[PDB]
């Protein structure tokens, strides 16, 4: 698997994953903010 | 009153951008936490000025936590801008 | 330094233009320069070939908006006071529902018929003379099957939807904001015009030609230090100009046009805006009569 | 179909519509495709097959001239496909640094296209772009200030020449060039107005671009009364290097 | 890959941030920092609107919709499931917009040319801040900001038209209409004009921009030329937006918003000259 | 290489990064368990 | 089967496949997502 | 000649590509298991 | 019948052939899962 | 020979018909499946 | 009729002629389908 | 012209001529089958 | 150390600035929305 | 890589990890701060 740094220069990858990985973990705790159960900031609507 | 009266918060911000702006080593540091470190320290500042103040009443008051950050919210939010601008001066010198 | 104004404005002689083919008539000889048309552009202000349909054009317009001005006037009373008064008020108003397609009194829509007949002929007069001074002078026909589109429409909205629905009531007024107000109650009386889907494409090429043309007049403007303006020969012989206006729009969006192409798309926008509208009014009562209701069946 | 149907004349106009809109998008993108391809794949990108997308370039075009000349786009001539250029780093997209002197190789912001070493014929078969002293009925028009005469400045304030004559386009009246006696050389050499300030900020007109010395580098044409295309780009070139390599030591 | 004649401009340098970072290109795409971002704002926008969309009640594209917040919350921060989302989303979309002026900045410098391109995308960004900042601010709440969804923002534009009586007697508005008219119609005749002399008739040579400029004469009456069309049609397109703006920005902070346009015309009927 | 790389270097780089995605794992690991204790997900047909 | 990778550049081929996957499941989670038996965050209403 | 490599380094990335994608499907596999133990698709004509 | 890949790139036409393949599929899931009978979700009530 | 020689092009159809067989009778096997499921092609006048 | 091959590029007709033939064939199924005697997914209702 | 040899053009035209004639077979046996399933063309009283 | 063989700290470090800071604003911005933690 | 020497590395890695600490004690007692005031992480009922 270390083959993976000879098509992709560690810089740039590293980069781009570390923008996508904050991206999806933005997106997910967005979504549990929005929903009543998993909202641990107000709670629930009740 | 506290609210105009917490001008501790932008005099004392003032100081310590002065401060770092003398005492920021090399160049290529306004750049690094010169300028970065003057626009965080000034809502620490202001927050521990109204807890001071606002437990000894100054506005003829006594405030709580709750009233004390509503209060003490627009200082620290000018002072995040006050910061940087008063540190600039450290550029403004070399 | 950027490329709005010019900064040193020569002058020289008058332009007669391009020799014309055994098939019209001398020109006029105004040739005449404004200084601040050469600030903006170009500052010759001639000399304007005016032919036969030209001038028959001419008169049949001035023939149609005689008509529509002496019905104002008369509908206020001949007073030029009241006339300054209520001018974006007034309207000669298209013909009485109860008359449909026939030729109705002249002071119940009468007038409106003549009117448009007259301007309809000036319009269609004005198309031949676009295309013979294109083809007098060699060039392709494309201007003039712009023009066409836009006159599509024109027959669509006075002419030919007034036909399929039987009435020349359909039809709008001679008047400024009283032709504004039927825009607004043909939108209200057809349902909503905004689930009209060829009133949506046509709004939607109407913003693309906008987009378009900002972007095309910004891309001139930014290599025209390289002679970006000079388009027709950097489409014969590429310059640098024309490769780094590509190269901006390729690296940006990821796709770009030539010196050519970029015109074809303008050209295509421009010309479907109209055409996509002529359809939608060509639909609207004949086809559909309440488009809020035909959104719902589908959207 | 039938008035009660859910299929009707609206939305059959309205998938008609969608059919031709994208039969007329692939033959505009195709029309796109007639300069610049095929694609020069990058590195690590097998090159015996031709890259040019899913809108094939379509087949030569074919313009007449007025002389009874022809010219066939794509201007493949014009490409200049190998420069003074090296990539730097091996992966792909990766950009290029100008291994020698940007100016002279025509990289980057100062590259130029191989166009026809010949000056532009408009009507008359005579150039369009020629000096004053060439155009005769033409004219400053002196409502607006006259360069001649003003010593051009470099961009670190270094005065580069003289205005010695101002080259127009004819039959779209326009000054296109200033001619520069450049400072203590004898030689003249082109400045593109757009690339210049001519309004007399203090004395004198003003090009950013290069500094005052360089005037002396800017291509010179062969001819001394016309200039052709090619001189037109390398001129324009070698004022746009300057928008990135020059920065005449102004900090 | 690369044009036929790219390879020369693919240059490093020009870049505003990050140095040489992103300073590469990604198929056609230049990347930059300011291109990260900007996809990095678009994919949270639309990942925000597929979730507001999962949270609705149909996927129907053309009836998704997300929307302000009520105007009970004012100028504040709305919950994420009202109206909440709707403020994310319209903070994605104007960094995106930013970011992508910013990459064209980028652009434009590594290239050598003008910055005219992001000049006037910066126009459209302003209208678009005045739809959903300026106005809805000064307005009071964000509730005033219209809906994103392909026929409910068109339901937003009728009802705000409407509240105003009949929005045609807008000034600003016919201004902009009659920009927006003149940029169609000199975008037909410049592509139309181009079109022509690049493909003449029958036998015919490829023609001049003397004949364009003759037949420009012929139509028009006068000639402003290969760089005159241009700034001019900018200026419209630019003027049409900038004036649309301004209709926006007088409709409801200025003129009350259950006022009438219509009404507003009485000023000139009403002149001493001849209203008695 | 079509990166630059080595494999030396690629098997160094490749060493270290796999060890912080491990690290990045066994957060993200207990920091679901810790989650799970303060709200489960995946409820009955029914609801929770 | 390996001769795709003989047509292909394997390189473009795997960040084509990223893309191209995780557009997939963040399609299909947010389809369950949008239902009432397979949201898996509130729950059975909605 | 061919569109890029050779058949040793074809062959190579083949086998990587392989053994990554068998273990991405089975991963893909269990949690499909897991999905149905939890909420089961596929209802009958009249419902769940 | 082989001799239709001396007309067509093979490269391309096959990642036509795959993006065709992938919209004709995922339009074919679409229409079955806006059905009330073919709804493999939710199910039949739709 | 617009890219591909003779031999190139035989080995590609014949790989590609293989692979297209294994996609149809994957695709069959799914629609058997399927119809087990829920029958399509109602009668004229419903299911 | 071979020689309409020598007016045609096989490769372009041929493409052509299959994006016709997938259109008309989509148009045909969605015209059955918004039809109340052939749908055949929901069913005469 | 099309830039082919009136070998290439006969060779052209006999496999799409092929390729033609067996798509017109599976199109033929599909609407047999869609016949059987649902016979279009009513009667002028309806179905 | 090691980190900083890639990603020389004389760019590497501004941009990390931003983005502390901008995650620093959505974090504020997320709480402004709630109404427990709404502190004005 | 980068222009920068091991030894460099390592003698901005000391400042970078100190001030890196410093930020993450003054973010935890901010931290402790926000929950004297507000415990978040309610019950599934509420706070
Ligand atoms: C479970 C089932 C079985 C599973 C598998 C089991 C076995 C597993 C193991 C084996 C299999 C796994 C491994 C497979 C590896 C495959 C690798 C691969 O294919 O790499 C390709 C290739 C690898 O790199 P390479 O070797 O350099 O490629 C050389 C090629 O010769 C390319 O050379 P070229 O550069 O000359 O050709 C480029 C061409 C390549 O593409 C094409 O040739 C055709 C592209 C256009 C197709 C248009 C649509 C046609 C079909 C319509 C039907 C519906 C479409 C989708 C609709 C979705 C919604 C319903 O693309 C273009 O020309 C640009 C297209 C621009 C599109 C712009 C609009 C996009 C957005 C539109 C919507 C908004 O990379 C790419 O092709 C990159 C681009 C990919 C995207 C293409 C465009 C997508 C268009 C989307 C739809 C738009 C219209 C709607
Ligand atoms: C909604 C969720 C998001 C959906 C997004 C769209 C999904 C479909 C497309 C997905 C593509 C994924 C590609 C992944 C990477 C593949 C491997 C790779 O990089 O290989 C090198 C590969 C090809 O390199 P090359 O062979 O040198 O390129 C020359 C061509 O082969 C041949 O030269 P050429 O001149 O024939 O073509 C050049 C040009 C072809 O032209 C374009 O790219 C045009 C793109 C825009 C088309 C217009 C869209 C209009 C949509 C209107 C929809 C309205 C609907 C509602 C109406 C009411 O570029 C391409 O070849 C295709 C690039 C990708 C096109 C799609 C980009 C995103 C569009 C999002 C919308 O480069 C790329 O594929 C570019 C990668 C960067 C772009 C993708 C990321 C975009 C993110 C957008 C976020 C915001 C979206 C809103
Ligand atoms: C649908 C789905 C399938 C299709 C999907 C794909 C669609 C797109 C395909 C690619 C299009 C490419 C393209 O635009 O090429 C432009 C390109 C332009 O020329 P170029 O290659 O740049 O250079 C040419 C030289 O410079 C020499 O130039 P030139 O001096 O010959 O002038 C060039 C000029 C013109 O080029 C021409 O070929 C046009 C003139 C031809 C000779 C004169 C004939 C006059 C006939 C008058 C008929 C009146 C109604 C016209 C209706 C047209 C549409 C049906 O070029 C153009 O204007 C561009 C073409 C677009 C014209 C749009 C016209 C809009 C009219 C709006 C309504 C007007 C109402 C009447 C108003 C009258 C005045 C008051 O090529 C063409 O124009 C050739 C194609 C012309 C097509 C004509 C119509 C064919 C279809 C008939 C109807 C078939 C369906 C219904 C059958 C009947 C059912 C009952
Ligand atoms: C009644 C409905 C049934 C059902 C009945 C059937 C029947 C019948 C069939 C399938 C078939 C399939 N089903 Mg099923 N299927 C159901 C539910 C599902 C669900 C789900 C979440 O519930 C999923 C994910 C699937 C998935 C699948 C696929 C494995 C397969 C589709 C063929 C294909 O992939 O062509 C795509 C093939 C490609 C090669 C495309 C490759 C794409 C490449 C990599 C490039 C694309 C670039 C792309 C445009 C880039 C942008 C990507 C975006 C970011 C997303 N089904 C339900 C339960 N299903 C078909 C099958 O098995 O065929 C073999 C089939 O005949
Ligand atoms: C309440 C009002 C309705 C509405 C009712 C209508 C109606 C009715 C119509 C439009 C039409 C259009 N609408 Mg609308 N429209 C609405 C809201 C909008 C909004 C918006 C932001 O909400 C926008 C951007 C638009 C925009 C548009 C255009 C896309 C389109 C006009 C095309 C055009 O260029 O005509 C400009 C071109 C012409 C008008 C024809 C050219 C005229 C001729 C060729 C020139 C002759 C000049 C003459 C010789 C000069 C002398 C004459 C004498 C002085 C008399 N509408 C709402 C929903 N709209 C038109 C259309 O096509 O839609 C299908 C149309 O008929
Ligand atoms: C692609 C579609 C767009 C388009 C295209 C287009 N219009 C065109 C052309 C083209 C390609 C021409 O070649 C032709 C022309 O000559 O342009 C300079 C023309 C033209 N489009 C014109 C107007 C026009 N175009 C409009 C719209 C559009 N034109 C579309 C948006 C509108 C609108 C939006 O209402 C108007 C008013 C004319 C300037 C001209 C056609 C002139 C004509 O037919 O003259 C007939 C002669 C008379 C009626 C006699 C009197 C003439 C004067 C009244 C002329 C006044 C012109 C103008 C100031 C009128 C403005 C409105 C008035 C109420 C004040
Ligand atoms: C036998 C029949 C059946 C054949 C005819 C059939 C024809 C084919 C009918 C076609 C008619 C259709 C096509 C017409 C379409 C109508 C247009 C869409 C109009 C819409 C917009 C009109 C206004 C915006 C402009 C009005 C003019 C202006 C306001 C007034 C000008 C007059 C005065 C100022 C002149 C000052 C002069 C003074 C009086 C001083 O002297
Ligand atoms: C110049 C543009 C092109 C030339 C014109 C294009 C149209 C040419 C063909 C027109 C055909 C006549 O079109 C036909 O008009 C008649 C009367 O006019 C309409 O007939 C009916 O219209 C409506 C129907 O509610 C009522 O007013 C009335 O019952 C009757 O007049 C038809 O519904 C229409 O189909
Ligand atoms: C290190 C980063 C720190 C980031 C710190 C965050 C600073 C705070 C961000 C500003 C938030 C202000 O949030 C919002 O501001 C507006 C503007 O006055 C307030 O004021 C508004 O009140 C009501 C609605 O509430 C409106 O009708 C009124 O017109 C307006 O005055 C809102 O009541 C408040 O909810
Ligand atoms: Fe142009």
């Amino acid at each position: 698997m270390w083959r993976i740094w000879l098509l992709f220069d560690p810089r740039r990858a590293l980069v781009l994953l570390f923008v996508f990985l904050f991206g999806l973990a933005i997106i997910i705790h967005f979504i549990l903010l929005s929903t009543s159960r998993f909202n641990w900031l107000d709670g629930p609507r009740a | 009153l506290l609210l105009v009266l917490t001008a501790i918060a932008f005099v004392a911000t003032a100081v310590v951008a002065r401060v770092l702006a003398a005492s920021a080593p090399e160049g290529k540091l306004y750049c690094q936490a010169a300028g970065a470190a003057s626009m965080v320290v000034g809502p620490f500042i202001t927050l521990v000025a109204a807890f001071v103040l606002g437990k000894a009443g100054i506005g003829g008051e006594v405030l709580d936590a709750t009233a004390m950050l509503r209060v003490a919210a627009l200082p620290a939010f000018g002072t995040l801008f006050v910061g940087p601008v008063v540190f600039w001066f450290f550029r403004r010198q070399r | 330094y950027q490329n709005i104004f010019t900064q040193v404005q020569v002058e020289g002689p008058a332009y007669a233009g391009v020799p014309l083919r055994p098939g019209s008539s001398p020109r006029e000889t105004q040739t005449t320069f404004n200084y601040w048309l050469g600030k903006i552009g170009d500052a010759q202000v001639g000399p304007v070939y005016l032919g036969f349909t030209g001038v028959c054009s001419l008169l049949c317009g001035f023939v149609a908006i005689e008509i529509i001005g002496l019905n104002m006037l008369a509908s206020v009373d001949w007073s030029p006071i009241e006339f300054l008064r209520q001018f974006c008020w007034l309207a000669l108003e298209p013909p009485k529902p109860e008359y449909g397609l026939t030729i109705p009194p002249l002071k119940e829509g009468g007038w409106w018929l003549m009117a448009g007949f007259f301007l309809t002929v000036s319009i269609a007069l004005w198309w031949v003379r676009t295309y013979r001074r294109s083809r007098a002078l060699g060039m392709g026909t494309h201007v003039s099957w712009a023009f066409a589109s836009a006159i599509l429409l024109y027959l669509a909205l006075g002419f030919i939807q007034p036909l399929l629905m039987g009435s020349w009531s359909e039809a709008p007024p001679f008047g400024v904001f009283p032709h504004l107000d039927w825009t607004n109650n043909f939108s209200i009386k057809y349902g909503n015009l905004y689930y009209n889907p060829f009133h949506c494409l046509s709004i939607a090429f109407l913003y693309g030609s906008a987009l378009l043309f900002a972007m095309h007049g910004a891309t001139i403007l930014a290599v025209s230090r390289y002679g970006g303006e000079r388009e027709i020969e950097q489409m014969l012989d590429r310059g640098t100009a024309l490769e780094r206006a590509a190269l901006f729009w390729r690296w940006t969006m990821g796709f770009n046009a030539t010196a050519e192409s970029i015109h074809r798309w303008a050209w295509w926008f421009a010309v479907l805006c109209p055409l996509t509208g002529a359809i939608g009014i060509i639909l609207t009562g004949p086809v559909v009569d309440n488009w809020f209701d035909w959104g719902v069946k589908h959207g | 179909m039938q008035p009660g149907a859910y299929l009707d004349l609206a939305q059959v106009t309205l998938y008609v519509f969608w059919i031709f809109f994208a039969g007329l998008l692939f033959y505009l993108r195709r029309e796109d495709k007639r300069e610049g391809y095929p694609l020069v794949a990058d590195a690590g990108s097998g090159t015996r097959l031709a890259k040019i997308g899913v809108p094939a370039p379509p087949d030569p075009k074919t313009y007449l001239l007025r002389g009874g000349a022809t010219k066939t786009v794509p201007s493949t001539s014009n490409d200049r496909p190998n420069v003074a250029l090296t990539p730097a780093a091996p992966w792909p997209g990766a950009p290029f640094v100008p291994t020698g002197n940007p100016f002279a190789d025509g990289v980057g912001p100062g590259s130029y296209a191989q166009r026809a070493d010949v000056p532009e014929l408009g009507l008359d078969n005579l150039p369009i772009i020629v000096p004053l002293r060439a155009a005769k009925g033409m004219f400053l028009d002196p409502r607006d200030p006259n360069p001649v005469g003003m010593p051009v400045v470099g961009c670190d304030g270094v005065v580069g020449g003289t205005v010695t004559e101002v080259w127009v386009d004819r039959a779209e009246v326009l000054a296109r060039y200033l001619e520069v006696e450049v400072a203590k050389s004898r030689k003249r050499v082109l400045l593109p107005v757009p690339f210049a300030l001519i309004n007399d900020p203090f004395g004198k007109v003003s090009v950013d671009a290069i500094r005052g010395d360089q005037f002396a580098g800017v291509p010179t044409t062969s001819k001394g009364d016309q200039v052709s295309k090619l001189e037109e780009d390398k001129i324009c070139a070698y004022y746009g290097a300057g928008t990135l390599y020059a920065t005449p030591l102004r900090s | 890959a690369m044009l036929s004649f790219e390879k020369k401009y693919r240059v490093r340098g020009g870049t505003l941030i990050g140095g040489d970072l992103f300073d590469f290109w990604v198929g056609p795409f230049y990347v930059g920092i300011f291109g990260v971002m900007t996809v990095f704002f678009a994919l949270i926008g639309i990942a925000l609107i597929a979730w507001n969309t999962a949270l609705g009640p149909t996927w129907n594209l053309w009836q998704i919709s997300v929307n302000p917040p009520d105007a009970k919350y004012g100028l504040g921060f709305a919950p994420l499931a009202e109206g909440g989302i709707w403020q994310w989303v319209s903070i994605c979309a104007t960094g995106a917009f930013v970011t992508w002026a910013l990459r064209e900045v980028e652009i434009c410098r590594k290239l050598g040319i003008g910055f005219h391109v992001p000049f006037a995308f910066s126009f459209a960004i302003f209208a678009y801040v005045t739809l959903v900042v300026i106005r809805p601010v000064l307005m009071g709440s964000w509730s005033y900001g219209f809906p994103y969804g392909i026929f409910t923002h068109l339901d937003w534009v009728s009802n705000t038209g409407y509240s105003y009586g009949q929005f045609h007697y807008n000034p600003a508005h016919m201004i902009a209409i009659t920009f927006f008219f003149t940029t169609c119609l000199a975008l037909a005749l410049h592509g139309g004009l181009v079109l022509s002399a690049l493909n003449p008739d029958r036998g015919e040579p490829v023609k001049s921009p003397e004949h364009e400029n003759t037949v420009f004469r012929d139509l028009v009456g006068y000639s402003i030329g290969t760089i005159g069309i241009h700034r001019l049609g900018l200026f419209l397109a630019l003027s049409a937006v900038f004036f649309s703006a301004v209709c926006m920005i007088i409709s409801g902070p200025v003129l009350a918003e259950g006022g009438s346009w219509p009404d507003w015309w009485n000023w000139w009927r009403n002149l001493p000259i001849w209203n008695p | 290489s079509i990166s630059g790389l080595s494999e030396a270097e690629a098997k160094e780089f490749h060493s270290i990064f796999v060890t912080s995605f491990f690290l990045f794992i066994v957060v993200a690991v207990v920091a679901h368990i810790l989650a799970w204790m303060w709200r489960p997900w995946l409820p009955k047909a029914t609801g929770y």
